[PDB]
Formats: C-alpha cells, sequence, structure tokens
C-alpha cells in the first residue's frame, strides 16, 4: 500500500509515495535522486526521532490510512555538512490572515 | 430530451451513498422536469423501486453540489437478472480545486455577503452561480 | 522527474511534474522551477496536496473522501485555484 509523504527540510518540502513496506534507507535513495545528496548525510526523523535505516515506514507509523494524499506525513530530513549532521530544522508555512467578518 | 421512458417493466434498485453528503435523489419525469424524492444521509442506503429506461441523477441535498452515481452523471435502472437488485453507488465527483473552494466559500459565506470579498468580480459571479438541476439539464442537453 | 514550485515566502515544493500539469497554468509556466509571487507557502502547501489527490482519486473505484480546506485557508486557495486553473 503507498504511503504519502512529505519530507521536509528547512524551506524544502518534497511530495512523494512509498510503499509502507519499503525502507527508511529506501526513502533516503529517493531523496539522494531528487536533492542530490547520499543516505550516509542524510538523517530521516519522525517528529523529533530519529529513524533507523533498516525500519519499514509502516514500522515506523506511515501507514496507508494515516498517510494520505490529501493529507500526507511529515518525515523530517536533516543533512551532513561535511563532518556533522545539522540539527532537524524545518521552517513553518505562513500563517493565514484572520478570517473575514463575513465568514 | 431527457426524460423517463414510461416502460412498465419494473426495476429494484439500492441506492447506496458512500458520499459525506446528504443525498437528494432526482427523477426525470416523463416531461423532463426533475423531481426530488427523500434524502439518504451519509453512508445509508434505501431499496426502491423504479422501471426500466426512468432516468435518475443526485445532489447534495443542501447545496445540490453536483454528485456521481456509478462513475456517471446519470443513473438508468437496468432488467433485473436473476432476481438481484440494481446498485446505484453514489459517491463525490473529483471535484476541481477551484469548484471546491467555491463549495467551502459558500458554506461560510451568506449570500447577500458575496460582493463583500475581496477578489476579482469573476469570482463573486462564481460564488453566485451555484449549482442549480436545470442548468446541469440544460448542459446534458 | 519533479518540478520545484516556490512561494512567495521561499517554500520550495518539490513535486512530480505529471502532478504540477494538472495545472494548464504551471504548464505554461514550465514550457522546471517556478516562482509563485502571490502564493503564501500555507496555500501552496494545499495546491500540492490537491495535486496528489487528484491524481490518486482521478479513475479509480475506490472509494472517494472529501477534499478537506480549513476556512482560514479557502478564500486564498481559492485565489490560487482560479489562476492556476485547476
Ligand atoms: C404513472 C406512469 O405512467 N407509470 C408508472 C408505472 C406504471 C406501471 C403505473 C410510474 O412510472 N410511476 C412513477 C413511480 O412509481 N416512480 C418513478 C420512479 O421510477 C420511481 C418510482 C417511485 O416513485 N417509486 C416509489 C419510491 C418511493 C421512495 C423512494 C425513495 S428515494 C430515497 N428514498 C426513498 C424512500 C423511491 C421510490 C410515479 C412517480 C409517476 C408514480
Amino acid at each position: 500500500m503507498d504511503v504519502f509523504l512529505m519530507i521536509r527540510r528547512h524551506k524544502t518540502t518534497i511530495f512523494t509515495d512509498a510503499k509502507e513496506s519499503s525502507t527508511v534507507f529506501e526513502l533516503k535513495r529517493i531523496v539522494e535522486g531528487i536533492l542530490k545528496r547520499p543516505p550516509d548525510e542524510q538523517r530521516l526523523y519522525k517528529d523529533d526521532q530519529l529513524l533507523d535505516d533498516g525500519k519499514t515506514l509502516g514500522e515506523c507509523g506511515f501507514t496507508s490510512q494515516t498517510a494520505r494524499p490529501q493529507a500526507p506525513a511529515t518525515v523530517g530530513l536533516a543533512f551532513r555538512a561535511d563532518d556533522t549532521f545539522e540539527a532537524l530544522c524545518i521552517e513553518p508555512f505562513s500563517s493565514p490572515p484572520e478570517l473575514p467578518d463575513v465568514m | 430530451v431527457l426524460r423517463s421512458v414510461n416502460s412498465r417493466e419494473p426495476s429494484q434498485v439500492i441506492f447506496c451513498n458512500r458520499s459525506p453528503r446528504v443525498v437528494l435523489p432526482v427523477w426525470l419525469n416523463f416531461d423532463g422536469e426533475p423531481q426530488p424524492y427523500p434524502t439518504l444521509p451519509p453512508g445509508t442506503g434505501r431499496r426502491i423501486h423504479s422501471y426500466r429506461g426512468h432516468l435518475w441523477l443526485f445532489r447534495d441535498a443542501g447545496t445540490h453540489d453536483g454528485l456521481l452515481v456509478n462513475q456517471t452523471e446519470l443513473f438508468v435502472p437496468s432488467l433485473n437478472v436473476d432476481g438481484q437488485p440494481i446498485f446505484a453507488n453514489i459517491t463525490l465527483p473529483v471535484y476541481t480545486l477551484k469548484e471546491r473552494c467555491l463549495q467551502v466559500v459558500r458554506s461560510l459565506v451568506k449570500p447577500e455577503n458575496y460582493r463583500r470579498l475581496d477578489i476579482v468580480r469573476s469570482l463573486y459571479e462564481d460564488l453566485e452561480d451555484h449549482p442549480n438541476v436545470q442548468k446541469d439539464l440544460e448542459r446534458l442537453t | 522527474m519533479y518540478v520545484k514550485l516556490i512561494s512567495s515566502d521561499g517554500h520550495e515544493f518539490i513535486v512530480k511534474r505529471e502532478h504540477a500539469l494538472t495545472s494548464g497554468t504551471i504548464k505554461a509556466m514550465l514550457s522546471n522551477e517556478v516562482n509563485f509571487r502571490e502564493i503564501p507557502s500555507h496555500v501552496l502547501s494545499k495546491v500540492c496536496m490537491y495535486f496528489t489527490y487528484k491524481v490518486r482519486y482521478t479513475n479509480s473505484s475506490t472509494e472517494i473522501p472529501e477534499f478537506p480546506i480549513a476556512p482560514e485557508i479557502a478564500l486564498e486557495l481559492l485565489m490560487a485555484a482560479n489562476f492556476l486553473d485547476c
């Protein structure tokens, strides 16, 4: 079953899908094809939890009924600059305005 | 043109509302006038007696937004093969993002306040030009 | 292959090209990055989710769920859809 994800780092957000049975490492290979950075320079997160390469997305709680096309689940992404990994940083999206009176 | 044919050949149907909307079934009578029938709450079904060659369509009962029935606009009861009723599966279409947005804005703003919204005149007109069976009957014709 | 869609506030949304082509406006702007000076990230993120949703549920028999839109983004999302024609 497909899970639908937003992989997010700083002001970058990748929309992609993957199999519930696919692994964290395999998701890194997907990121590598897009952002041109190898798996070993990547850390993936669920909230503040670092994900283990060998675990399936389903095991990490990315399931087809919660990671939906119209409401994808967020995977956090951090890169290694040279020697050390940057801290996980996801810039929030902008804030909507206050509802107009009429709404 | 769009009217039920008076076949006199019964056909039993399950109206099955697999949508989150309250559904208004509409029968096009022999003169092509839309006749509304009782509504179906979300996720409910009804077994009903209709006839071969009769034409039905289905709408959100509150807003008249378009719904699909077996993936098309119109439903015509067919021959019951070995006693079994014909299933009419009523579903949400994949609305365009624009039309979905108009639905939500309509559901939040009283029609007298559409003009107070800060948007191009054409979108005021789009809000005003709300779904309606009569227009859909002209379009299908 | 992927395209990058960039919000007014600098968020870079990377989505499949075919999903983005849901918008003819976006098609014109490509014919592989596009900036949107009038579409902020809280709207463009939703637009991208709509693309995924549209492509997933178009020509499918499995039951179709409502595309959800919070009241707070509906007006801007309406303006964006009208521009993008989607
Ligand atoms: C009068 C005429 O020239 N022909 C008849 C059939 C003929 C054999 C006498 C005929 O077609 N009758 C119609 C008829 O019986 N219809 C029209 C549709 O084919 C359906 C059927 C009908 O009204 N069945 C009863 C019914 C009641 C409630 C429902 C619904 S819809 C959602 N919930 C319910 C309970 C659905 C059907 C009307 C409405 C004219 C009496």
